[PDB]
C-alpha cells in the first residue's frame, strides 16, 4: 500500500516564562522515528525507532541543526503573528507545522504536504500543485506574498519530490520488517444489558496496522450509523491500534445485527454476527 | 484562539491477566491548546513511573498525547486517569473499565 | 529528513 513520512511541530509561546516550548516529531506511515524537545537535556534531535539508530552521526548533526532552525524561525514567526494581528504580548499563542510526502505502493511520489496553523486554525499551506499558497486570512496574505517574492515554492516542491521521497524510501527499507507489515484486526462482540428492555452490543478491533479501519453495525442489511457509538481509534503502546462500535439493541433482537469490518489487512471485509 | 475538550480513553495494552505484567494506558485526544495534565491513579494515588509520547497532533489540529505505565492488575486494585485541561471546569477522572 | 523552513 500507499506510505508517507511526516513532521510535525509545535510552538507554544509562554510570555514571562522564557523562551517558547518547541517539541517536534517525525513519523513513517503510524510510527514514530524521531523528536526533538526544546526543555529536554540533549538539545539534540534523537531517535525514536530501533531502524534509524543505525545513521550516522552526520545525519544526527544535520538534522539537529535544521530542526534547531526551525524551532528559532518559529520564535520569529510568532513575534511577527503579534504584529500581524495587533494581539497582545501577555497572551500565549501556538504555531503548528505539518510537512512531508505520501508515496505509493512501489514508492513512487503520490503526494507533498506543508502547511500551518496559528492557535489551531489553518494559516497558510501549500496547495496540491506544490507551485503556490492558500492564505486563510490577512495575515497570511503578508506570508504568502513574502513566500512568492522570496520563491520559497520551488525549493519546497524540489524538496518534497526529492529529499523527502528518497529519505523515505530509505527509512521504508532501513525499517523493512516493522514497517512493511500489516496487521489484521482481531475482532470480538460483547453483550451489556442496561435494562430489561436494552441491551448494549459493542463490536471490537484489537492488534490491528496501520491504524485506517472501518467499523459499521448494520440491522438486518441497513446501516446503523447515527446509533452507533463509534470510539476514536487508540494505540496499544505496542505498535498496533485499537477501536470499537456499539449499538443499543431492543432484548431479543440481538440476532438482527452485523457488524463489519474493513481493515487493509483483510483480504475481505469481516462480517461478525451474535 | 479555540479551544477543544479533550476526549479520554483509560485501557490496557494486553487484555488484563491478574499477576501478569501489562500496560496501563490514558490516551487523550481532540484537544487545544496543548497544555494539559495527566495523571494515573492506583487506588485514588499516582503512579510515579508515567511515561507518556511525544506531543503530535492530528489533520484538524487537535493534539494527542498517549500516557502509560507499566502495572500488574489484579482483582483488587482501582486505576483511573485524571486530566486537567483549560476547557474543564474541574479534573476529570476516567476509571479503568477492563473492558470500557 | 527534517525540512527547511521560512519566516512569516
Amino acid at each position: 500500500g500507499s506510505h508517507s513520512m511526516r513532521y510535525f511541530s509545535t510552538s507554544v509561546s509562554r510570555p514571562g516564562r522564557g523562551e517558547p516550548r518547541f517539541i517536534a516529531v517525525g513519523y513513517v506511515d503510524d510510527t514514530q522515528f524521531v523528536r526533538f524537545d526544546s526543555d529536554a537535556a540533549s538539545q539534540r534531535m534523537e531517535p525514536r525507532a530501533p531502524w534509524i539508530e543505525q545513521e550516522g552521526p552526520e545525519y544526527w548533526d544535520e538534522e539537529t541543526g535544521k530542526v534547531k532552525a526551525h524551532s528559532q524561525t518559529d520564535r520569529e514567526n510568532l513575534r511577527i503573528a503579534l504584529r500581524y494581528y495587533n494581539q497582545s504580548e501577555a497572551g500565549s499563542h501556538t504555531l503548528q507545522m505539518m510537512f512531508g510526502c505520501d508515496v505509493g505502493s512501489d514508492g513512487r511520489f503520490l503526494r507533498g504536504y506543508h502547511q500551518y496553523a496559528y492557535d489551531g486554525k489553518d494559516y497558510i499551506a501549500l496547495k496540491e500543485d506544490l507551485r503556490s499558497w492558500t492564505a486563510a486570512d490577512m495575515a497570511a496574505q503578508i506570508t504568502k506574498r513574502k513566500w512568492e517574492a522570496a520563491h520559497v515554492a520551488e525549493q519546497q516542491r524540489a524538496y518534497l519530490e526529492g529529499t523527502c521521497v528518497d529519505g523515505l524510501r530509505r527509512y521504508l527499507e532501513n525499517g523493512k520488517e516493522t514497517l512493511q507489515r500489516t496487521d489484521p484486526p482481531k475482532t470480538h462482540m460483547t453483550h451489556h444489558p442496561i435494562s430489561d428492555h436494552e441491551a448494549t452490543l459493542r463490536c471490537w478491533a484489537l492488534g490491528f496496522y496501520p491504524a485506517e479501519i472501518t467499523l459499521t453495525w448494520q440491522r438486518d442489511g441497513e446501516d446503523q450509523t447515527q446509533d452507533t457509538e463509534l470510539v476514536e481509534t487508540r494505540p496499544a503502546g505496542d505498535g498496533t491500534f485499537q477501536k470499537w462500535a456499539a449499538v443499543v439493541v431492543p432484548s431479543g433482537e440481538e440476532q438482527r445485527y452485523t457488524c463489519h469490518v474493513q481493515h487493509e489487512g483483510l483480504p475481505k471485509p469481516l462480517t461478525l454476527r451474535w | 484562539m479555540i479551544q477543544r475538550t479533550p476526549k479520554i480513553q483509560v485501557y490496557s495494552r494486553h487484555p488484563a491477566e491478574n499477576g501478569k505484567s501489562n500496560f496501563l494506558n490514558c490516551y487523550v485526544s481532540g484537544f487545544h491548546p496543548s497544555d494539559i495534565e495527566v495523571d494515573l491513579l492506583k487506588n485514588g494515588e499516582r503512579i510515579e513511573k508515567v511515561e507518556h509520547s511525544d506531543l503530535s497532533f492530528s489533520k484538524d489540529w487537535s493534539f494527542y498525547l498517549l500516557y502509560y505505565t507499566e502495572f500488574t492488575p489484579t482483582e483488587k486494585d482501582e486505576y483511573a486517569c485524571r486530566v486537567n485541561h483549560v476547557t474543564l471546569s474541574q479534573p476529570k477522572i476516567v476509571k479503568w473499565d477492563r473492558d470500557m | 529528513r527534517f525540512p527547511l523552513t521560512f519566516g512569516w
